[PDB]
């Protein structure tokens, strides 16, 4: 078809700023392309179609320009409900219709670390087979942080599946979890559950464990 | 308009059939085009096929080629996409485009989309959660602020429900979002922060209320040995 | 008196050698030297090398092209006949005389030569008179609510016949002679002196009033017209690229046409006019075959200005060479 | 050279003009050559007035016959006028050419402007071309009204006026029916704008106008025929199984709307060919293409045409790139061609 690329991938801005973020078609589709709004179990919203003329009932704070292969959307004023991923399409009405990889506003704030908490499986969890330690992560911006699992300092991959929740309303923080899987079998064969985080706020990787005995 | 209303949802065997089809009206199905859009769950937007009324054109996507056989009406302006061949990607919040034909040769993004019903490709029975308690942290994390919690586990269909002291304590309760398993049951944890000084002097019971099979358990979180 | 006159020669190189008699009968080499002729004759093959085919083409494109037929190229069909006269009148004879190094057909041959090279150059002369003519009433309109067809073409061609013949005519009759001009291998009129006997200075006058004067009038006149309506026409249409690049290239081309009448007759009507104020201006053999050069040239240069700088015959040209 | 002169000539009369016999008409340039004879510009010293002057050289008629065409086109145009359809003013005669003078349309013909537009990007947007295709339906149903089959249609006979809007015109080689047919043999019309049946030497009614309007509406836009590639034309005997057998192909620059248009025009059977079946003629014009066009007020001429050409750079043809044919190899008039000459001047 005709791919579809976003720039950037994401972006961290704080409310009232202007962002604009920029779409480039591999091939040229002339005024023909629109931008949709995203925001979690939400039915799309269309901003701009044309390339650059707004569709009614969109605030006038979202504007867009330019054609070729290089289309923009503006955010002249950022607003705490820009909170959103923003998606540039192809249209064609003869041709395939195609959707860009999406570009992630972030509202931003201040740098904050995790407090880290480890919760062991209980002896109820074990009964079913399975040996789940969780890890979580509470309170901490940006969004992004790295998650690493250590069993008995043997490093954990492939058996271990992340969840960050969606930004908090509390102070607009992130918190995540990373829940490790384990058979019961094996984790009656380790001893040291380590979860290291990695993040900005931190200054070091900060490793929170227990021995078994929960 | 906004009325474009997907009455074909219900979970469907994958490589069966189910016939999804668009409640459309409000206008008419003959200057627009009203080909399947799906929005799936924490995921992009993607593009089915085209669908035409008068001018009968349509093409797929290279993706979903020969896996659909596109149909459409303008007695009612429903729109099925007969199923024939899923995977587990056909899983996603289905809507109906709408797309403007041009004044010209003008072509526009898609004006509306629709309220959407969910459509699931699995292969997994019901069976209600297993809730496990998540035991505090005070072997590390001690003193302060210690958290606790509930690992929901084995469910299946979505939602699950987490709630503690009977929907009394809610505040500092994160419910992180449900991740598939291998299994092809769901799980998440629901964590709260509360005092580590309030431990083994308050419960905290988490009250899991799982309605596709009405399967509510209460179960205590305690500080273990 | 800068030659010596005779029963039937005009030698231009005085006779006071002792050695200077007739050129039909003595061979001249007390007025140019063997490389000279072997020079001349060179010249005159190439003269016909290149005329030949110029005017061959001329003639011959046309009957291939629908849009060449029309009246308004009779006049440059003309021209071409015209040039042919003066090649094998006048060159060709000129050629095979300086191999000798004098005139070998006697006083007969001269006064044929002189009549087939006078009547062709008069013809090539008022042919680019009426050929400007036609021009200034084409573009510039004098006269309105008139179309030009066939019979108007044919009457122009018909009066630069008649007007040539009223000048190659007369030295056949003895109004004026024909008599040996250059280094004695080509025949001339007689300009040299406005002897009354021989009816010379009747003639200069009428040559040089209805045969050059006339003639630069018209083609200033006509021209100079063309030029003015041309850059007021496209003053009035500067909204096309086009008109400003051939306003240009149409003004360059007319400086060329002019220039090129004036050449070709122009040292003819000079030295006749200054011998005819004043005379016991001496000149020497090869001052007199100087206007002979310029003049025979115009067999080659006229029809390169007027045939292959315009787009149509080009066209035409291009088509018949790539199989036509 | 002598040709810009020519054209910048006329342009100077043209300047003076916006501020019988050939001694009632001072003659300027060439503007095309007909299908009969030379079509020059030339101007009424009486009222001064511009007008094209369709002379038919009698040298040209004896060699191709052209005597039943010339009355065709001279009785039919004489009698149909319309707004589509340029007016006849005189028909007189003059030494050397039979004439008929008709008004103006010193805008060019549609055939120069799709090379004009632009010379590496010939043919029109969508917009413009869809706005001609309107007013050449227009111009057609005023002749299908009359019950004329025009058997003909092509660009350089679709002429543009001064404001932009565009006209038919040329009925010579139409034939008008009676009541009492409704299908005709011939073989009429100028190859590749003649519809399968004309080919095939069969009977054919109306449809073959409609079949045309295909071809120059897919022309306007692709700048090319259906039949032929861009700036190529093939031999009248290929042309004609091109006509005969090859389907449409078309490229994505056209509309959905415009595509399924064209497709219905150039439909090979004539009942299933779009146009006039002896209902309406207004069926045609049901189709989704003319939602963007207002028939009612382009019938007025009350809509603002997409090119409006420039009134001081002409767009009529170059005086020596014009057609041409020959004159008489010696062949001299017979007495029939003499009464024929006579009869025509009125
Ligand atoms: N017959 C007419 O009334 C006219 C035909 N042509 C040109 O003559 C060419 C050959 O028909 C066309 O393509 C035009 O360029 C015209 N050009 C300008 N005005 C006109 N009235 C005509
Ligand atoms: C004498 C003479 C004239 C013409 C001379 C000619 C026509 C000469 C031709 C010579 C040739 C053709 C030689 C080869 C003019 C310019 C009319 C006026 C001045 C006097």
């Amino acid at each position: 078809d005709i791919q579809m690329t976003q720039s950037p991938s994401s972006l961290s801005a704080s409310v009232g700023d202007r962002v604009t973020i920029t779409c480039r078609a591999s091939q040229s589709v002339s005024s023909a392309v629109a931008w949709y709004q995203q925001k979690p179990g939400k039915a799309p919203k269309l901003l701009i179609y044309s390339a650059s003329s707004l569709y009614s009932g969109v605030p006038s704070r979202f504007s867009g320009s330019r054609s070729g292969t290089d289309f923009t959307l503006t955010i002249s004023s950022l607003q705490p409900e820009d909170f959103a991923t923003y998606y540039c399409q192809q249209s064609s009405w003869y041709g395939p219709f195609t959707f860009g990889q999406g570009t992630k506003v972030e509202i931003k704030r201040t740098v904050a670390a995790p407090s880290v908490f480890i919760f062991p499986p209980s002896d109820s969890q074990l009964k079913s087979g399975t040996a789940s330690v969780v890890c979580l992560l509470n309170n901490f911006y940006p969004r992004e942080a790295k998650v690493q699992w250590k069993v008995d300092n043997a490093l954990q991959s492939g058996n271990s599946q992340e969840s960050v929740t969606e930004q908090d309303s509390k102070d607009s923080t992130y918190s995540l979890s990373s829940t490790l899987t384990l058979s019961k079998a094996d984790y009656e064969k380790h001893k040291v559950y380590a979860c290291e985080v990695t993040h900005q706020g931190l200054s070091s990787p900060v490793t929170k464990s227990f021995n078994r005995g929960e | 308009e906004v009325q474009l209303v997907e009455s074909g949802g219900g979970l469907v065997q994958p490589g069966g059939s189910l016939r999804l089809s668009c409640a459309a009206s409000g206008f008419n199905f003959s200057s627009y085009s009203i080909h399947w859009v799906r929005q799936a769950p924490g995921k992009g937007l993607e593009w089915v096929a085209y669908i035409s009324s008068y001018y009968g054109s349509t093409y797929y996507a290279d993706s979903v080629k020969g896996r659909f056989t596109i149909s459409a009406d303008t007695s009612k302006n429903t729109a099925y996409l007969q199923m024939n061949s899923l995977r587990a990607e056909d899983t996603a919040v289905y809507y109906c485009a709408r797309h403007e034909y041009g004044w010209w040769n003008d072509r526009w993004g898609l004006d509306y989309w629709g309220q959407g019903t969910l459509v699931t490709v699995s292969s997994a029975s019901t069976k209600g959660p297993s809730v496990f308690p998540l035991a505090p942290s005070s072997k590390s994390t001690s003193g302060g602020t210690a958290a606790l919690g509930c690992l929901v586990k084995d469910y299946f269909p979505e939602p699950v429900t987490v709630s503690w002291n009977s929907g009394a304590l809610t505040s500092g309760v994160h419910t992180f979002p449900a991740v598939l398993q291998s299994s092809g049951l769901y799980s998440l944890s629901s964590v709260v922060t509360v005092p580590s000084s309030s431990l083994g002097t308050q419960t905290y019971i988490c009250n899991v209320n799982h309605k596709p099979s009405n399967t509510k358990v209460d179960k205590k979180v305690e500080p273990k040995s | 008196m800068n030659g010596t006159e005779g029963p039937n020669f005009y030698v231009p190189f005085s006779n006071k050698t002792g050695v200077v008699r007739s050129p039909f009968e003595a061979p001249q080499y007390y007025l140019a030297e063997p490389w000279q002729f072997s020079m001349l004759a060179a010249y005159m093959f190439l003269l016909i090398m290149l005329g030949f085919p110029i005017n061959f083409l001329t003639l011959y494109v046309t009957v291939q092209h629908k849009k060449l037929r029309t009246p308004l190229n009779y006049i440059l069909l003309n021209l071409a006949v015209a040039d042919l006269f003066m090649v094998f009148g006048g060159f060709t004879t000129t050629l095979y005389t300086s191999l000798h190094g004098y005139f070998v057909f006697g006083p007969t041959g001269c006064n044929l030569e002189g009549f087939f090279a006078t009547l062709g150059g008069e013809i090539a002369l008022w042919s680019l008179v009426v050929l400007a003519i036609e021009r200034y009433v084409v573009v510039c309109k004098p006269m309105s609510n008139f179309r030009f067809g066939e019979n108007h073409a044919i009457m122009g061609v018909a009066f630069t016949w008649v007007m040539a013949l009223a000048c190659a005519a007369p030295p056949l009759v003895g109004w004026s002679r024909y008599i040996p001009e250059g280094m004695q291998c080509s025949c001339g009129i007689d300009y040299y002196t406005p002897h009354e006997e021989t009816n010379n200075e009747s003639f200069v006058i009428y040559m040089f009033v209805v045969h050059f004067i006339i003639p630069l009038i018209v083609i200033f006149f006509c021209y100079g017209q063309l030029v003015f309506t041309v850059k007021e026409a496209a003053a009035q249409q500067q909204e096309s690229a086009t008109t400003q690049k051939a306003e240009k290239e149409v003004t360059r081309m007319v400086i060329i046409m002019v220039i090129a009448f004036l050449i070709c007759w122009l040292p003819y009507a000079g030295v006749a006019f200054y011998i005819f104020t004043h005379q016991g201006s001496d000149f020497g053999p090869i001052f007199m075959t100087i206007p002979a050069f310029f003049a025979k040239t115009s067999a080659v240069y006229n029809p390169v200005i007027y045939i292959m700088m315009n787009k149509q015959f080009r066209n035409c040209m291009v088509t018949t060479l790539c199989c036509g | 050279l002598e040709t810009v002169v020519a054209n910048s000539a006329f342009i100077a009369a043209r300047g003076s003009f916006d501020a019988m016999g050939e001694d009632w008409f001072l003659d300027f340039r060439v503007l095309g050559r007909g299908g009969f004879g030379e079509v020059f510009a030339c101007q009424m010293k009486a009222t001064g007035k511009l007008y094209a002057c369709k002379k038919l050289n009698k040298k040209r008629l004896k060699k191709r016959k052209g005597y039943q065409g010339a009355m065709v086109e001279k009785k039919i145009l004489a009698k149909v006028h319309s707004r589509f359809i340029v007016s006849l003013a005189y028909a007189f005669e003059t030494k050397t050419d039979l004439c008929l003078v008709m008004t103006i349309m010193n805008g060019g013909d549609i055939r120069y402007h799709i090379y004009n537009v632009d010379e590496d990007n010939p043919g029109f947007q969508e917009p413009r071309a869809i706005f001609y295709t309107a007013q050449i339906v227009s111009g057609l149903e005023h002749l299908h009204q009359r019950n004329i089959i025009y058997r003909d249609l092509k660009p350089e006979n679709v002429l543009l006026d001064d404001d932009g809007n565009v006209r038919i015109s040329d009925l010579g080689l139409a034939v008008e029916l009676k009541a009492g047919q409704t299908k005709t043999k011939g073989y009429a019309g100028t190859p590749g704008f003649m519809a399968p049946e004309l080919l095939l030497g069969e009977e054919y009614d109306f449809s073959v106008d409609y079949f045309a309007l295909g071809v120059t509406l897919y022309e306007m836009i692709a700048a090319r025929g259906p039949f032929r590639a861009r700036g190529e034309k093939v031999e009248n005997k290929e042309l004609k199984q091109r006509v005969l057998e090859q389907a449409v192909t078309y490229p994505d620059k056209f509309s959905p709307a415009s595509k399924d248009f064209c497709e219905a025009l150039l439909q090979k059977d004539p009942e299933k060919r779009l146009g006039f079946r002896d209902g309406s003629c207004d069926g045609l014009r049901t189709h989704p293409l003319f939602r963007d066009i207002s028939w009612r007020q382009l019938e007025a001429g009350m809509l603002t045409p997409p090119f409006v050409p420039d009134s001081r750079t002409v767009y009529a043809k170059n005086i020596q790139d014009v057609g041409a044919f020959e004159e008489v190899k010696g062949v001299a008039f017979e007495k029939a061609d003499t009464e024929f000459f006579q009869e025509f001047a009125s």
